[PDB]
């Protein structure tokens, strides 16, 4: 059940998650449910079916948010 | 024993040990091919994406 | 062709030792009767001065095409590629990127990233998400 | 069973199909122990090389020029190829 | 085990040649630790890797230049890869396993 | 690989050269043993094979 | 001549050399893996 | 040295030629349909000269023939296993059969 | 090779294999469409993404590696064909008596090579997860934030690079296997020179090993005699023994 | 067929096909020493081994890093 | 004892030869070139690195002032 990027995670809950550091950013709170689902599921291809599924959209909106902040600063190349 | 001269090679008969073997190792490769494609040839051509339900 | 490796001398004069052209041992025919058939040579045969880098114990020696040859093939080889390379790097071909590069909250991560104070920071900061 | 060696009849029988086969035998003077290339079965110089070709052929090895020559008749084809380690 | 059939004359000298070429990469392992032992005073794991960042640019791609080379031997890129193909004189095993 | 645990044989001590310390040290994180399912599987088959 | 050994390489070509029977079943159980696949769809459906 | 037309020798010579024209031309062609067709014409180009009753002109072809082999020889010759050059050659050797004369070190 | 009693190594003598031992050629035939990344296989789920993150680098040098790389995916896929038909589909070339005694071997050789089948249709797929996972913990492989590129090698690839290396793949398969049934004569390359001289460079390998033996290791060896000559018998000796003698 | 010298010749691998007419009672004293061992090597890897995650507390880390400062 | 080599007369020759070849030597054009490059040239190629770096490499425990990453970004497009 995602559609839009939730909140960030705040800097004392990566400690206690040890969230890896290329992915601590605003898509890290839907990493920990899929993490912690893996480790009791054995990163088997089904046992985390919805859970990485919502991370893999995530990462989508997260991916989709550089591309508007891409065109952005392009446009500001035509400024001058 | 003795070689025969001047014949043709026939369509060989092995023992079916190694030829049923060979036809179900064969087969559990297609099957599971076509098994992920069905459920997967989206992803795989990016046509889709896997949260696409 | 059959030509002898590198460094072989053309003369050579040590005193009373016998004089006598180079051969390549190696290039011996192999079906041919020997007294040591490994070595391919046979007893009491007198040795060249260098012998030892003429025979089967020394690096092998191709003699397929000449020495000279092989570089410009080598080196044309790589020039190829030097130029499918460069006409790219020269004329820009490569696509841009489609998205900005990857940023991160929390000062790029600054203090996750080996970092004590804010005055460093950029030294060990990842690419800053400066769009919260 | 594994391959059961190679004795002189198993050779013998397999000469004979490659000269069998090889038309450009003169015909009558069958194929004998004792035939002569040139003699009997009517072969020159180029043709008797082109049957030793076939011949290392068939045996999977490689008969230098200082043997195949010497090798005149059937008889000493079978000899040849017996007293050899490779002839298979 | 490349030069297993020691009476055969090419898997003798193919054995040399890996030998000898991977030799060559391990004189540069040998300098590469040296360099880590310089730069560190350390080869351990906890210790070296949990310094990373703090150490300086030229120093590292010293150590891992080295690495490189060595790692170019073993396993068998351009410019030290001639011995990978001499390697199949040894018997068909050996080849699966190496 | 699943139970996030690691192990450490440390037989004893190699090098003792003022600073520099080395130990016949044994560890497998999950980089060792992401190496030995590939090594050890494979060597076996050969050996069998 | 022109070929003298017509007769000699008859069999590289005819028996079990024959073309239809050197690409016979070069995929090794198509059919059954195959088969088996339209079966999941009956079982699934 | 001189070429006398019609000497054992000099066929012998002309023997080596064949074996080097026909198992090249196997070397390169993978296919015996292929190899016959072109093993047919090198057997035809040297049979169309069989006739000469001249040294220098056959001196010529000596030359010619070794420059034809040696352009068209192939980079990687097919080798039977246990024959030298082979992948199986001196694997294995039997050792010497000798008696061990003991020393008294 | 155990099976073939001559024991030769040459694929240019076999031909015709894929009966006479079937069980051997399918091992082949399912190892090499896993090397060639077919889909569903296991050097699919790990090679390919490989091919494309060439791509997703979305920099100079990732665009030239992408071509490298996706030339050796079809090298991979070509290769492969050559080896397969060269060896099992050809018109035989090796003499009669090696095709009436030609079996499969025992079952003690038997056992390992299904196993690793299986491992080759099943291993890639279900271990994907535990090391390609998106954020599984592996620590011990440290990848800085600046260097993570696995989002978009997945999500903003083209849509047409996702399928070329196996549209070249098997598609460049079928033309080389025609050639190789159908319309061999093409490749009867000793007359052509441009095709001789190319065809002689690759078979050489570069012709890498010539240059490391006639040129680096002769060299190297030469400056030993050198030193040998000129300085340990040369001028030691005489500013030593032989030159005192003579003085 | 062949000789193998073997009246000499004795290296600890045998050589050429080598088997003694004793190697059913010699195995089972070798399988012993295979069984000896990897028993043996059991006990002293359980014995000696250590989790190194697990030694020390973060709170005590904790105290570490702010006391070398 | 039984001279249990089957000595060669040419092997003795090249032994022979190998270990005199101080008695035909000359200091011809030939040798000084090669005697200057080994006893000259490289001691003293390598002399004067030694010296101008003996000194000015303190490797232990060097630190990094300087960033590895770029911050932003200046597409062509
Ligand atoms: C015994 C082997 C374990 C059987 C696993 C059964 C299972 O529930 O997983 C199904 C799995 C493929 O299923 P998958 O597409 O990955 O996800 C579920 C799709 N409904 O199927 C498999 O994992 C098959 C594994 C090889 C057999
Ligand atoms: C830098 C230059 C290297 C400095 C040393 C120069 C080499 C000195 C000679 C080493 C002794 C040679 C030797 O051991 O005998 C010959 C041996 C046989 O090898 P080979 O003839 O190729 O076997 C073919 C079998 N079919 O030859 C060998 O196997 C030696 C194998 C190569 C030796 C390593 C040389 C370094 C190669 C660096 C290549 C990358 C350059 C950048
Ligand atoms: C350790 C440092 C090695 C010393 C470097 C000096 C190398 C050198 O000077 O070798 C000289 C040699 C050219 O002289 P040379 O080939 O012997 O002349 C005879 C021609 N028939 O040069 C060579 O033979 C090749 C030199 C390659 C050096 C790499
Ligand atoms: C490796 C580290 C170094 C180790 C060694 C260090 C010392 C080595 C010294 C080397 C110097 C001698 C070597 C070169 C001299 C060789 C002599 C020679 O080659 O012959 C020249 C000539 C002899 O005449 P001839 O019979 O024609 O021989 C010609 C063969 N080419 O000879 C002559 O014509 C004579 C040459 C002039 C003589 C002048 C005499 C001056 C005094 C003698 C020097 C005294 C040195 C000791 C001083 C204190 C002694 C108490
Ligand atoms: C300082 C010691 C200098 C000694 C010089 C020795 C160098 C030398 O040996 O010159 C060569 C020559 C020996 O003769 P040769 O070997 O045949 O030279 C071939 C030239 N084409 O040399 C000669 O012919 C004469 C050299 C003898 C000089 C010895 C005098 C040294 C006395 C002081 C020692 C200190
Ligand atoms: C075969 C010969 C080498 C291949 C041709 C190279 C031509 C060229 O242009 O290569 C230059 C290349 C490209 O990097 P660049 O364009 O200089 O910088 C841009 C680099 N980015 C994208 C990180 C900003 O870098 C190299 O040298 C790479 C090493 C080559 C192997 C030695
Ligand atoms: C600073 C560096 C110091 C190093 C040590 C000193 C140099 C070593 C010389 C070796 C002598 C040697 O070899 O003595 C033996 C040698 C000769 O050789 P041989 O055994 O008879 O065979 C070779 C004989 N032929 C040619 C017949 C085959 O007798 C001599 O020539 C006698 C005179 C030597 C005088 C030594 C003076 C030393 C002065 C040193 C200070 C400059
Ligand atoms: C981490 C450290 C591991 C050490 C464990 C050692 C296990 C191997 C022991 C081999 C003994 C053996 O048997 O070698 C001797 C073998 C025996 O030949 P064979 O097959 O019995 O036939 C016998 C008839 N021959 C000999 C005619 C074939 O012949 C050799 O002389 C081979 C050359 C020397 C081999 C050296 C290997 C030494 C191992 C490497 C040491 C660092
Ligand atoms: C096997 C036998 C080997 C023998 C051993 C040889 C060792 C040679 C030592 C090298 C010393 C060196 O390189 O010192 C170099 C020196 C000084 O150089 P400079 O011009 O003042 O430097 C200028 C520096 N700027 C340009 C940077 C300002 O040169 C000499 O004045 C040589 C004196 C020593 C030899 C007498």
């Amino acid at each position: 059940g995602v559609s839009e990027l939730p909140e960030l995670l705040s800097h004392e809950e990566m400690k206690q998650n040890k969230i890896p550091l290329a992915y601590r950013d605003r898509c890290a709170r839907l990493l920990v449910p899929l993490n912690k689902c893996r480790k009791e599921g054995w990163y088997m291809p089904w046992n985390c079916v919805q859970e990485r599924h919502d991370y893999e959209q995530c990462q989508y909106l997260d991916f989709k948010r550089r591309v508007k902040e891409l065109e952005e600063i392009k446009k500001q190349r035509d400024a001058a | 024993f003795k070689y025969v001269r001047g014949a043709i090679v026939p369509k060989p008969k092995v023992h079916p040990g190694y030829v049923i073997t060979s036809k179900f190792l064969g087969g559990l490769m297609w099957f599971w091919i076509f098994y992920r494609a069905k459920q997967d040839y989206p992803v795989w051509f990016g046509l889709k994406h896997p949260w696409e339900h | 062709k059959s030509f002898l490796p590198h460094f072989i001398p053309k003369n050579y004069s040590y005193g009373d030792y016998p004089r006598l052209k180079p051969e390549n041992l190696q290039k011996r025919d192999p079906y041919l009767k020997y007294d040591d058939q490994a070595n391919k040579r046979n007893f009491n045969e007198p040795l060249h001065p260098q012998q030892d880098d003429l025979d089967m114990w020394a690096p092998d020696h191709f003699d397929f095409v000449q020495d000279s040859i092989a570089l410009k093939w080598f080196g044309t080889f790589f020039g190829v590629l030097a130029v499918f390379s460069s006409v790219i790097y020269i004329g820009g071909l490569y696509p841009e990127k489609p998205a900005n590069p990857r940023n991160y909250p929390f000062s790029g991560l600054a203090k996750d990233l080996g970092a004590s104070s804010e005055e460093d920071t950029l030294l060990y900061a990842a690419k800053i998400d400066k769009s919260i | 069973s594994s391959t059961p060696s190679l004795t002189k009849e198993i050779i013998y029988d397999r000469i004979v199909e490659i000269l069998e086969s090889y038309d450009n035998v003169k015909q009558g003077s069958t194929i004998s122990p004792a035939a002569s290339f040139s003699k009997d079965l009517g072969l020159d110089s180029l043709d008797t090389v082109e049957v030793l070709l076939e011949l290392e052929n068939e045996f999977s090895i490689l008969i230098p020029d200082n043997e195949a020559d010497e090798i005149k008749t059937v008889q000493q084809a079978v000899d040849y190829i017996a007293a050899q380690e490779d002839s298979i | 085990l490349i030069s297993f059939w020691f009476t055969r004359f090419n898997a003798v000298k193919s054995g040399l040649s890996a030998l000898l070429i991977n030799r060559f990469g391990d004189a540069l392992l040998v300098l590469g630790l040296s360099y880590l032992v310089l730069v560190t005073g350390s080869v351990n794991y906890n210790t070296v890797f949990a310094l990373g960042s703090y150490l300086d640019v030229n120093m590292i791609t010293v150590i891992l230049i080295c690495f490189l080379v060595a790692s170019m031997a073993k396993s068998a890129q351009l410019g030290l890869h001639s011995w990978l193909l001499l390697a199949m004189e040894g018997p068909t095993p050996v080849s699966s396993l190496l | 690989i699943f139970n996030e645990i690691e192990y450490t044989y440390n037989i004893m001590n190699w090098l003792n050269v003022e600073y520099l310390v080395v130990d016949w040290s044994f560890t497998i994180d999950k980089l060792s043993v992401s190496m030995l399912v590939p090594v050890v599987t494979v060597s076996f088959l050969v050996h069998l094979y | 001549a022109g070929n003298p050994w017509k007769r000699r390489d008859a069999w590289r070509s005819q028996g079990a050399f024959t073309r239809a029977n050197r690409f016979r079943g070069a995929l090794p159980g198509f059919f059954w893996g195959l088969g088996a696949f339209g079966v999941y769809c009956v079982y699934e459906k | 040295k001189a070429v006398v037309p019609f000497s054992e020798a000099n066929k012998k010579y002309v023997s080596s030629l064949y074996r080097k024209s026909l198992r090249t031309a196997h070397d390169w062609i993978n296919k015996t349909e292929f190899y016959r067709v072109k093993a047919s014409e090198i057997r035809s180009r040297f049979d169309a000269n069989k006739h000469i009753n001249d040294p220098n002109e056959l001196k010529v072809i000596f030359k010619e023939t070794e420059a034809l082999l040696e352009d068209y020889a192939h980079p990687d010759p097919i080798i039977p296993p246990c024959r030298p050059g082979g992948s199986k050659f001196e694997r294995n050797i039997p050792p010497r059969v000798e008696a061990r004369i003991p020393i008294d070190v | 090779i155990h099976s073939i009693i001559s024991e030769y190594q040459d694929i240019r003598m076999y031909g015709g294999f894929r009966q006479f031992i079937p069980l051997a050629y399918t091992c082949i035939f399912i190892a090499s469409l896993s090397l060639m990344a077919i889909p569903g296989l296991t050097g699919f789920y790990s090679k390919d993404i490989i091919i494309e993150s060439m791509y997703g680098e979305y920099t100079f040098s990732g665009f030239i590696i992408y071509w490298f790389a996706l030339i050796s995916a079809t090298c991979t896929s070509l290769y492969s064909i050559r080896l397969i038909y060269y060896t099992f589909l050809n018109n035989p070339n090796s003499p009669k008596y090696i095709y009436i005694n030609l079996k499969e071997n025992d079952i003690v050789l038997i056992t390992p090579m299904i196993i690793l089948t299986i491992l080759s249709i099943f291993g890639g797929y279900l271990l994907r997860d535990i090391y390609l996972g998106m954020g599984s913990p592996f620590n011990e492989l440290f990848i800085h934030p600046n260097n993570l590129s696995l989002i978009e090698t997945e999500f903003s690839l083209p849509s047409i690079l996702k399928v070329l290396p196996l549209i070249t793949g098997l598609g460049g398969g079928l033309i080389l296997l025609l050639i190789y049934e159908f319309n061999y004569s093409l490749f009867l390359v000793y007359n052509n020179k441009n095709l001789s001289k190319l065809y002689s460079f690759f078979n050489q390998k570069i012709m890498f090993d010539q240059l490391l033996n006639n040129l680096i290791l002769r060299s190297g060896l030469n400056i030993g005699w050198l030193l040998n000559v000129h300085i340990d018998r040369g001028i030691l000796q005489l500013f030593g023994p032989l030159g005192l003698w003579k003085l | 067929h062949h000789i193998h010298t073997p009246s000499y010749i004795k290296p600890p691998t045998g050589g050429w096909n080598f088997t003694p007419a004793n190697w059913k009672q010699n195995t089972v004293l070798v399988l012993v020493g295979f069984t000896a061992c990897c028993v043996g090597l059991y006990k002293l890897g359980e014995a000696g081994s250590y989790n190194p995650k697990l030694k020390y507390k973060e709170e005590e880390l904790s105290r570490w890093n702010q006391s070398a400062k | 004892g039984p001279h249990l080599l089957r000595e060669d007369a040419s092997f003795q020759r090249y032994g022979q030869l190998r270990d005199n070849l101080a008695t035909y030597w000359k200091f011809n054009r030939k040798a000084a070139r090669n005697v200057f490059i080994f006893l000259v040239a490289v001691p003293a190629g390598l002399g004067y690195l030694a010296y101008n770096y003996e000194g000015k490499t303190p490797f232990v425990g060097k630190r990094r002032t300087e960033p590895i990453f770029e911050q932003d970004y200046v597409p062509r497009k």
